[PDB]
RNA sequence: ACGGAUAACCGCUGAAAGCAUCUAAGCGGGAAGCCAGCCCCAAGAUGAGUUCUCCCACUGUUUAUCAGGUAAGACUCCCGGA
RNA sequence: AGGUUUGGCACCUCGAUGUCGGCUCGUCGCAUCCUGGGGCUGAAGAAGGUCCCAAGGGUUGGGCUGUUCGCCCAUUAAAGCGGCACGCGAGCUGGGUUCAGAACGUCGUGAGACAGUUCGGUCUCUAUCCGCUACGGGCGCAGGAGAAUUGAGGGGAGUUGCUCC
RNA sequence: UGUCUCAACGAGGGACUCGGUGAAAUUGAAUUGGCUGUAAAGAUGCGGCCUACCCGUAGCAGGACGAAAAGACCCCGUGGAG
């Protein structure tokens, strides 16, 4: 039930890789320490800020970019269409944290 | 995710209305509402959250 | 009610107290009771009844043992008569009385692909002054936008005739019962040798 | 990543309508048929239930409405078609009333016809599919 | 159009729900009552009331009051309406349980009374009808009535006896 | 024709409004009109209905996995047809 | 109030939305000509007046005129009023007005003109889709077959006189 | 005297079916319904609601503001010609 929510997540899934919005952290470097909003790591949970108090550690796997997309406009009857490329680049999160 | 939100949330006796501000109130959950629907995939907590609401209410 | 089948043989000229009379002759040659529907089976009262005999020999195996299991030799035909509770087999006997106004059915006599003028007596255009309209061809089907299609049920050329047809208090003038033969008043519908259905007056007279 | 269930279930139903306005007992129904109630997944699949209307004949129909409601429809005919029904003449067929209530509660596209197939209607305290034991249900959601 | 109920001595009554049965001498009856109030209690006579001094209320005070006020009048005295046929040869007759009206039109008219309404005729133009319900008899009696209404012109037609009928003047 | 519910309308019972009132609860009467009744169509009513009768459990190894000989029964073809 | 008249305005249509009348075919409104039911009448009867309900069906044949109208003849229960591109020309006429000829009256010096009047004058064999009338092929309707059928629903029909009791 | 009330029957030549040869105008693309409403003011194509299984063949002409000719009327051009 991991929950990479927004663009820091506080779920329970032990143990993979996962796609983040980017750190910074070079190569592995990062090891972010993550907040905790609710996860169940021993089928107990919790929410009211004692999630907080628990923190998910994550070691960094790497950075990428995402598939390539073409931006596409148009309006009618007033020429103008627009053509542009784009991707969104991001760091892939291994877990491990408590 | 609002559908399956309060579905779980009338399943207990409330409505996302009511599940949704009452968590609001319990020092602010922010559980994304994708996220309180894959509780609404895992029963056991989402009955929590809403007897925690159900509180923060009182 | 009162019901019977038969084929229709002709119409000839008679008298009765010095009145003419067009009459068509009737064979309500006698029907057995093939099919007994009870509502409680078949949920509705009626009476399955068989007219024109045929050899077993064209007779396939189905039909055999529908006929088979009421007792009745083969008929080429079959029909059902509703609330009659008839016993023994349908004999046109008595079961019309003569002076009895009665129902006959029967199938009109099939005129194939007619004109708007036959069918519908249409009464088309005009046949000099300046026409290519002269024969059938309706004027108009419809009104310009108004609507935009032409209505539905719209009288138009068609298949004309052979339809099922009733006529209704056509009088018995008539009953030789030994040769099983029926004389009734006027004109009934459909060609020689067809099938016809005799039955009490639907719309019995006040 | 949201989750996508599969559907095995089934799941029959017993509503009662006596003295049940038509309206709610309608909205109840086609709620309940839709999805809705429980996580309703995916949009997609007609996951809802099956509804066994019973004592249809019995619905009320608070106010006016059981000389005023004509129900109206039209023949392809240009003739004028447009025949109208009281809904005091539900004793022709109390079943349409309440069948009549619900599809208007329902999709109208190609899912919303497949999902008419799930009303079942009897006008009488009786039905024959005693072979799914539907669950009884109450009528109304409270606070 | 309210106050006390009076209990002849041939009569027993009971309040459950809005159902009112009645056995007096003459026979059981029963009058359909609104159950938004209460049926009053029977030790000696009787008097129902409205909730409130509100205006929907005591039209149905008066109209309930009256209702079951007539309904005893019926069970413990009867009911009978008087007639007189009325113009050149109208009259009437009995034949079995059934009315033989013979007034003026080309058809003789019969009229079958409904259940517990006796038809009677003693002077041959002069009709009475008597019952237990009072609604009964009236609808009864005014369907002889409307075997002929009393013209404008001459009074020709059925008369309540004691009806008083001004006339057109015709030339 | 008969019948059911109605229109204008005509009435019974009747309060509000101690009288009266066809209406405010209730009830009856009432048209070539409405529903049904008459004739014709109709289960593609995909919600595809019901009943009587008929034929019956054939054959092929992990290779051809569904097809193939047949039943009951049709169809092609021939001679004709209000 | 209606939106059927004459109009205002100029909004789509000037790389075309054929216009008067007739014929043919229909169908709708109802503010009802007839029939059906009612109230009132200065309604005795009869014959009526007028208002309320009512749109099922019905609503004639000729003379004159291009006519629509309207007048007339002879009937009628009645001889209704309107919508539908003032319904309907890829359905017909082409009498009417909007082409070329020609004439009268009038206007213009003229060429020519018209509020006009008059005789004459090309109306385009093949339906793609939708809509309609008829008729088949396919599949479906949890085995494959032959018959008999309930009727959800849908269509047709629906006028009226005269005389006698 | 079939122009008509008022149309009938019959003939031939087409139209229909099979074998041979085989065009045309038109065509934004089409998986191209009804009512009512809305939209540049007359909707298959927008909205709501109804109806509707797939595909043909013979036929009718209401729609597709159907086809044909960049309206001949009308106005405009500091256009043309007799
Ligand atoms: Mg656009
Ligand atoms: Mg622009
Ligand atoms: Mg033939
Ligand atoms: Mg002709
Ligand atoms: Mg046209
Ligand atoms: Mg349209
Ligand atoms: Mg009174
Ligand atoms: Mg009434
Ligand atoms: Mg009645
Ligand atoms: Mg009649
Ligand atoms: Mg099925
Ligand atoms: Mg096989
Ligand atoms: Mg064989
Ligand atoms: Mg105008
Ligand atoms: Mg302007
Ligand atoms: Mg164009
Ligand atoms: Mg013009
Ligand atoms: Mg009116
Ligand atoms: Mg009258
Ligand atoms: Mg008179
Ligand atoms: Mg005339
Ligand atoms: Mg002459
Ligand atoms: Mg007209
Ligand atoms: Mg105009
Ligand atoms: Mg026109
Ligand atoms: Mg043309
Ligand atoms: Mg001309
Ligand atoms: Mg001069
Ligand atoms: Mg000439
Ligand atoms: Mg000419
Ligand atoms: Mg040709
Ligand atoms: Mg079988
Ligand atoms: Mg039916
Ligand atoms: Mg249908
Ligand atoms: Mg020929
Ligand atoms: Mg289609
Ligand atoms: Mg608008
Ligand atoms: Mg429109
Ligand atoms: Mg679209
Ligand atoms: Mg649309
Ligand atoms: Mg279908
Ligand atoms: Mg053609
Ligand atoms: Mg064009
Ligand atoms: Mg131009
Ligand atoms: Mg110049």
């Amino acid at each position: 039930m991991f929950a990479i929510i927004q663009t820091g997540g506080k779920q329970y899934r032990v143990s993979e890789g996962d796609v983040i919005r980017v750190e910074s952290l070079q190569g592995e470097a990062g090891d972010k320490v993550e907040l905790k909003a609710l996860f169940v790591g021993g089928e107990q949970t919790v929410f009211g800020e004692d999630a907080g108090k628990y923190t998910v550690q994550a070691e960094v796997v790497e950075h990428g970019r995402g598939k390539k997309i073409y931006i596409r406009k148009y309006k009618s009857g007033v020429q103008y269409r627009r053509r542009t490329g784009h991707r969104q680049n991001f760091t892939a999160i291994k877990i491990l944290g408590i | 995710w609002i559908q399956r939100i309060n579905a779980g949330a009338r399943l207990h006796g409330m409505n996302y209305s009511t599940f949704i501000n009452g968590l609001k109130r319990a020092n602010i959950d922010l559980n994304r509402k994708v996220l309180a629907d894959i509780a609404a995939r895992e029963p056991e907590a989402f009955k929590a959250l809403v007897d925690a609401s159900r509180n923060a209410r009182q | 009610m009162k019901g019977i089948l038969g084929t229709k043989i002709g119409m000839t000229q008679i008298w009765k107290n010095d009145r003419a009379i067009p009459v068509t002759v009737v064979l309500a040659g006698p029907c057995p009771i093939v099919q007994r529907k009870t509502a409680q089976t078949d949920g509705y009262e009626a009476v399955q009844i068989g007219y024109a005999p045929k050899a077993e020999r064209k007779v396939n195996k189905p039909m055999q043992g529908h006929f088979a299991k009421a007792g009745v030799a083969p008929t080429r035909i079959l029909r059902e008569f509703r609330g009659f509770a008839p016993d023994g087999d349908s004999v046109n006997v008595d079961i019309f009385a003569e002076g009895e106004k009665i129902d006959a059915t029967g199938t009109s006599k099939g005129k194939g692909t007619q004109g708007v003028m036959k069918r519908w007596n249409f009464a088309g255009g005009p046949a000099s002054h300046g026409s290519k309209k002269w024969h059938r061809r309706p004027g108009s089907i419809g009104q310009r936008k108004t609507p935009g299609r032409v209505y539905k049920g719209k009288r138009m050329a068609g298949h004309m005739g052979m339809e099922r047809v009733t006529v209704q208090n056509l009088e018995v003038v008539e009953i030789r019962a030994g040769e099983n033969l029926i004389l009734v008043k006027g004109a009934i519908p459909g060609a020689n040798g067809g099938l016809v259905v005799l039955r009490s007056a639907a719309k019995a007279s006040a | 990543k949201t989750y996508i269930p599969k559907n095995d279930e089934q799941n029959w139903v017993v509503v009662d309508a006596s003295g049940v306005p038509l309206g709610r007992l309608a909205t109840l129904i086609a709620s309940r048929i839709r999805g809705k109630h429980r996580p309703d997944f995916t949009p997609n699949m007609i996951q809802g239930d099956f509804v066994v209307v019973i004592n249809a004949a019995q619905v009320a129909l608070t106010g006016k409405k059981l000389d005023d409601k004509v129900y109206t429809r039209y023949t392809g005919y240009q003739g004028g078609l447009k025949t109208e029904t009281a809904r005091e003449a539900l004793s022709k067929h109390p079943e349409r009333v309440i069948e009549h209530a619900v599809f208007g509660m329902l999709p109208k596209g190609r899912q919303g016809r497949a999902m008419h197939t799930r009303l079942k209607v009897y006008a009488g305290e009786t039905h024959p599919h005693s072979a799914q034991k539907p669950q009884v249900l109450k009528t109304q959601p409270l606070e | 159009g309210k106050q006390p109920i009076a209990v002849p001595s041939g009569v027993t009554v009971n309040a459950q729900d809005g159902v009112f049965k009645v056995k007096g001498p003459k026979g059981e009856l029963t009058v359909p009552y609104n159950t938004e109030l209460t049926v009053r209690q029977d030790g000696d006579q009787l008097l129902v009331e409205r909730p409130s001094d509100a205006q929907k209320h005591r039209a149905l005070h008066g109209l309930t009051r009256t209702l079951v006020a007539n309904a005893v009048k019926g069970v413990s005295d009867g009911y009978t309406i008087n007639l007189e046929l009325r113009g050149v040869g109208f009259r009437a007759k009995l034949t079995g349980k059934a009315l033989e009206m013979n007034i003026g039109y080309s058809h003789p008219v019969i009229i079958e009374p409904p259940a517990g309404v006796t038809f009677a005729v003693p002077e041959p133009t002069r009709i009475d009808v008597s019952g237990i319900d009072k609604q009964l008899v009236g609808q009864v009696a005014a369907n002889v009535r409307k075997v002929r209404k009393p013209d404008a012109y001459h009074g020709k037609g059925v008369r309540f006896v004691g009806e008083q009928i001004a006339l057109k003047a015709g030339k």
